[PDB]
């Protein structure tokens, strides 16, 4: 999974954020959405998103849906450490099991079922 | 940038 929000900011800046993040919302979790290398999706302006622990992966594809101004045909994937995640999750869940050191969630979305193709 | 504060209880369909 590489992400070009890590390439941006240094390991050490993004850490301090999560944890001063986690500390002033822990009723939310942090999340970094990136299109997917090569996906053929909308960009994405918005990276940084405050995640309510409580809403469901399926209300966050609703909203980035939205955000990108999907086609109702048009299909959405999201990966998280190259899998793609429950759809009945909880974003705090899987933030719970994924979350990186820095105490971010990375989410990739796609057009595709496999991650990178 | 700024954190994008996501509101609960979101429509899913």
């Amino acid at each position: 999974m590489k992400f070009q929000y890590k390439e941006d900011h240094p390991f050490e800046y993004r850490k301090k954020e999560g944890e001063k993040i986690r500390k002033k919302y822990p009723d939310r979790v942090p999340v970094i959405v990136e299109k997917a290398p090569k996906a053929r999706v909308p960009d994405l302006d918005k990276r940084k998103y405050l995640v309510p622990s409580d809403l469901t992966v399926g209300q966050f594809y609703f909203l980035i849906r939205k955000r990108i101004h999907l086609r109702p045909e048009d299909a959405l994937f999201f990966f998280v450490n190259n899998t793609i995640p429950p759809t009945s999750a909880t974003m705090g869940q899987l933030y719970e099991d994924n979350h990186e050191e820095d105490y971010f969630l990375y989410v990739a979305y796609s057009d595709e079922s496999v991650y990178g193709k | 940038e700024e954190w994008e504060m996501v509101p609960r209880h979101s429509g899913s369909g």
